[PDB]
């Protein structure tokens, strides 16, 4: 039939016309992905980054969480001065505000599927998700991710004296340490940035402030560290300043030891609870990729 | 706890002694006589554009002309290799999908990926109008392969370490299959769709029984990672492709492995493997940008197909073994003949 | 045997000039991962040496070693045409190639959408253009003519070769070939060199206690050109302004070494990876 | 404990199982491709005139 390679030539071109308008669209984003340890705020960073930017069932979620936080303390704690020697036995963060926007946002739900979030800064478009499983040993799910932007991470530097909860005999902070080796030195990841996040400034300082449970006894190596010359002590008294650069100076160690250049960390002291992050990814991330170009035309 | 411990090293040693007694003599040995194949070169019939992202997933249709392909941008596109000119395309709601089908009267087509949900489109509908048919939901973990049994069932493995069968009438699973210690990510029907294996993480394949739903043998004859598996024309064999640069040839009655196939300058991994016609090639993709052709009974290599600019996803071969397509990671497809 | 000895030099640079752009012609067109929004210009500069190296340089070699012309009074014009011609097309498009790296470094956002292949065809007719106005209109036109017995004389033989022009187009044609490139590529890579100083400061100030390259860039490309084009673009005025104080062989001598510059082209871009993975294979 | 109980009980399901010697099992093999092989398009090239893709 003459007429038959007609239609079919007149099909492909309405299809291919279509594709021309979702090339523009895709060539002119950005995708971001967030990484960490459990328990840390990968969910807490992406709901006000929607809320900031975009913008009945929760009544029954805050019960729920509520119900299982007294029951443990109580029950475990048995084995006001139990919450002293929290740190022994699990437990959750949103224990004691939500008994006693922000109360959204103490919210806290376990994650299944992928979560995606899609936002525009400065007609700029942003394509941010986080990838949850309940736990991966081994994450083969990795090499897909090859053409990102940049990776967020996100590390609770207020967790150094607690335990993970599939093991119960491996230091919090150290395993987040270890996860961080393993990524940055990964075969695919080989020419991908890293935002790292030291997130939960806010706990840090209470801890440090309280005399009992020294950070020394932990890390045997605060004891003979010292400040940095190269210090802009925030503000904050001088013993919470030291605390806080031993932990940023652990992940920079690990980053700088490799990378040939076509890899950088970018250290931030965060707190996702309120504190306004949404420039620092866009600052971050025009110099990522303007150092992709530099790096091209032997200029760098 | 620990007593029952002392049987299981027995019945597994037992396993053994009864395989050691059937081994009489190597397949080499037995056809050391056949006179080889000799080279074989093909060159490139057509090449398929327009994806916007790299590929994973491909499957042909029975009539051996038409071909569904999945990619990361968010499309399915159906293509015509006899005239080069796309049928469809179909959006997707996520961006990771990692593979596809395409049912045996051409009425359907399968999706699936890390949002642990497989989704089924109809094809030949009023109006011309694709949309949604199920969304088969109730499982954890990323799939990894789906297979389909006729109009009705489908079969699905992911990396929770088990196995499923649905029914797409009801949206339920009818059966599941339960014994991996690792991540699941491949599968292939027998001829007559009565039994199937799959290859996983813990360096093992099992063969499973549709109708029955248990288990029937384990072989263990690798050290690394499983990432392809094929099924020999014949019904009884398959080969493996491991994650240690070699692919291994196993048979179901003497339940032990036959030949390896293994060169000693290739170090890269193995991401899909596919037999011929008659089975006598077995052709393997690799991570070093080009696909080898193997010998089935020699383990002689009998020419390489290195028209690609990376790594190689994905492959397959017509139903009258006529043409072998190969996607990558660079959004091309190829035809060789 | 001034002339035998010299005249393989001649062939020298006429032979590598024009195998010199078949590599970079040949491997951008046949080869896929090769083609760029920003290799369209490469191309088009890689063909205006071809021509250059095919059509200008032969012509004069020839009339050097044989002292006269052959070919007549309309082939002489064609040729100084075609002279002007492909010298005007081979600057300018060095300039566009610095206002698109001066884009894409600044405005990393907005260099996607600025910058297309309808955008870039667009900016490349509209050059060559531009290029093609200057150089056979106003020749054709015979609008160069010297007034004076040694140009009338040279007009009326139909056996010999010069060139005798106006000072007021003499001026027009350096002001819209030489010296209007020269000023924006100033500007864009003095403009790359700081950006490039504060990428590397904010480094050395995130990870201190743990600009070589970029200079030694730059000043290479920005030598070669100025090196091989502006002593014959400071004479091309300086001979017209006033009379006699240039003879014509020092004129030959730097034409031809702005000549060469095509010739040295390839080597200074086109040395990407890429590029050179490409040349091994071919 | 209770998961030990179903793996022992699994492993000797396939304890005892009817099995062939390998040579059978390679005769078998290689007689499918003998028989097979003439309709192989891709081991014994087909003509330029029926090929649907040249
Ligand atoms: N004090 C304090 N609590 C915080 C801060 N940021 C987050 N939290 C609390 O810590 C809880 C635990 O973090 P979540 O966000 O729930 O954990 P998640 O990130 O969802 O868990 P993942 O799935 O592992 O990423 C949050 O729900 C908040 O209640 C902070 O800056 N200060
Ligand atoms: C004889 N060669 C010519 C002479 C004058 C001239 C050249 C190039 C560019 C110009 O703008 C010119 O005015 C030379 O190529």
């Amino acid at each position: 039939q003459r007429n038959e390679e007609k239609a079919q030539r007149e099909a492909n071109k309405k299809i291919e016309k279509q594709l021309q308008k979702d090339k523009q669209v895709y060539r002119a984003t950005h995708r971001l992905l967030l990484l960490g340890a459990g328990e840390s705020g990968k969910s807490t960073i992406v709901k006000q980054m929607r809320i900031l930017h975009v913008n009945a069932t929760k009544v029954q979620d805050i019960k729920n969480n509520l119900k299982e936080a007294i029951e443990t303390i109580v029950a475990a704690m048995s084995n006001r001065a139990c919450y002293e020697r929290s740190n022994e036995y699990q437990l959750i963060d949103c224990a004691q505000y939500f008994l006693d926007d922000q109360d959204l946002l103490r919210c806290r739900v376990l994650t299944s599927g992928i979560f995606e979030t899609k936002f525009q800064v400065d007609k700029v478009n942003f394509h941010m998700f986080d990838v949850g499983g309940q736990r991966d040993e081994r994450r083969k799910w990795i090499q897909c991710f090859n053409d990102v932007t940049a990776i967020i991470f996100v590390v609770a530097s207020s967790s150094y004296n607690m335990v993970i909860r599939e093991d119960n005999q491996t230091n919090r902070l150290q395993e987040a340490l270890n996860l961080f080796k393993s990524i940055w030195n990964n075969r695919w990841l080989r020419t991908i940035s890293v935002i790292l996040f030291l997130n939960k400034q806010d706990l840090l300082a209470e801890k440090v402030l309280a005399g009992k449970s020294k950070i020394e006894d932990y890390f045997p190596e605060f004891a003979r560290y010292t400040t940095p010359e190269d210090a802009t002590p925030e503000p904050e008294d001088p013993r919470v300043t030291r605390a806080k650069y031993f932990i940023r100076d652990e992940f920079l160690r690990i980053s700088t030891a490799s990378g040939d250049g076509r890899h950088y960390c970018y250290p931030h002291f965060t707190c996702a609870v309120d504190t306004e992050n949404i420039r620092r990814v866009f600052n971050d991330c025009r110099d990522i990729i303007q150092r992709m170009h530099l790096r091209q035309y032997e200029l760098l | 706890l620990d007593q029952l411990r002392q049987e299981a090293e027995q019945l597994k040693n037992q396993i053994r002694d009864a395989r050691k007694a059937c081994a009489d003599a190597t397949l080499s040995q037995i056809t050391n006589n056949i006179d080889p194949v000799g080279r074989i070169q093909m060159r490139t019939r057509r090449t398929l554009r327009g994806h916007l992202a790299k590929i994973y997933a491909m499957h042909w249709g029975t009539d051996s002309r038409l071909l569904v392909s999945a990619s990361q941008d968010g499309k399915l596109i159906i293509w015509d290799s006899y005239t080069t000119n796309k049928v469809h395309a179909i959006p997707l709601r996520s961006s990771w999908v990692m593979t596809c089908a395409y049912a045996p009267s051409g009425n359907y087509v399968a999706c699936g990926g890390l949002d642990n949900i497989c989704s089924i489109y109809n094809l030949k509908t009023r109006e011309g109008n694709v949309r949604v048919s199920r969304e088969l939901a109730g499982h954890t973990g990323y799939l990894s392969c789906c297979r389909f049994l006729d109009d009705n069932q489908i079969v699905t493995s992911s990396g929770d370490t088990t196995c499923a069968l649905w029914d797409i009438e009801t949206g339920q699973q009818t059966t599941t299959f339960t014994g991996h210690t690792g991540d699941v990510m491949s599968l292939s029907l027998a001829p007559d769709t009565r039994l199937f294996v799959s290859g996983a993480c813990d360096a093992s394949a099992k063969l499973w029984d549709v109708r029955e739903g248990m288990c029937r043998q384990t072989f263990t004859g690798h050290e690394s990672d499983i990432n392809a598996i094929c099924f020999f024309p014949n019904g009884n064999a398959f080969a493996t492709g491991s994650d240690d640069a070699t692919c291994r040839l196993f048979d179901l009655r003497a339940d032990q492995e036959l030949m390896t196939y293994s060169h000693d300058n290739i170090i890269c991994g193995i991401t899909s493997v596919s037999f011929s016609k008659s089975g006598r090639l077995l052709l393997a993709g690799y991570d070093d940008f080009n696909c080898n052709v193997w010998d089935a009974l020699k383990a002689d290599r009998a020419g390489v197909l290195a028209g690609h600019d990376n790594r190689v996803s994905c492959l397959g071969v017509t139903d009258d073994g006529m043409a072998v397509a190969t996607g990558s990671w660079d959004s091309f497809l190829k035809i060789w003949n | 045997v001034w002339v035998v000895g010299m005249g393989i030099v001649m062939s020298l640079i006429v032979l590598a000039i024009v195998f010199g752009n078949v590599l970079v012609i040949t491997a951008i067109a046949k080869f896929e991962r090769l083609q760029t929004v920003t290799n369209y210009f490469i191309t088009s500069l890689a063909c205006a040496d071809l021509v250059m190296g095919l059509a200008v340089v032969p012509f004069g070699a020839a009339h050097i070693l044989t002292k006269t012309w052959t070919f007549g009074n309309f082939w002489c014009e064609f040729w100084t045409s075609i002279d002007v011609l492909c010298v005007t097309a081979s600057i300018e498009t060095l300039c566009v190639i610095a206002v698109d790296r001066y884009f894409a470094i600044t405005s990393p956002f907005k260099y996607q959408s600025l910058l297309t292949k309808n955008k870039a065809r667009v900016i490349i007719l509209m050059v060559w253009i531009v290029s093609g106005l200057t150089s056979f209109l106003p020749i054709q036109m015979h609008w160069y003519r010297a007034t004076h017995q040694e140009a009338i004389n040279c007009y009326a033989e139909e056996t010999c070769c010069d060139f005798f022009t106006n000072q007021a187009y003499a001026i027009a044609s350096s002001i819209v070939s030489f010296y209007v490139p020269l000023v924006i590529m100033v500007f864009v890579y003095s403009r790359v060199f700081q950006e490039a100083k504060r990428q590397l400061q904010k480094i050395d100030k995130s990870e201190g206690r743990f600009e070589h390259k970029a200079l030694k860039t730059l000043g290479i490309i920005m030598g070669t050109f100025t090196l091989c084009w502006l002593p014959f673009f400071i004479v091309n005025i300086v001979h017209v302004i006033q009379d006699n104080l240039i003879r014509k062989e020092v004129y030959i001598l730097l034409n031809w070494i702005g000549y060469v510059n095509s010739g040295f082209n390839p080597l200074i871009y086109c040395r990407s990876p890429d590029f050179r993975i490409a040349f091994q294979e071919l | 404990i209770a998961q030990a109980r179903k793996l022992v009980e699994q492993l000797k399901m396939e304890a005892n199982i009817d099995r062939i010697k390998v040579s059978k099992a390679a005769a078998d093999l290689m007689a499918y491709c003998e028989a097979h092989a003439k309709e192989d398009p891709l081991l014994t090239p087909v003509p330029a005139s029926e090929n649907p893709f040249r």
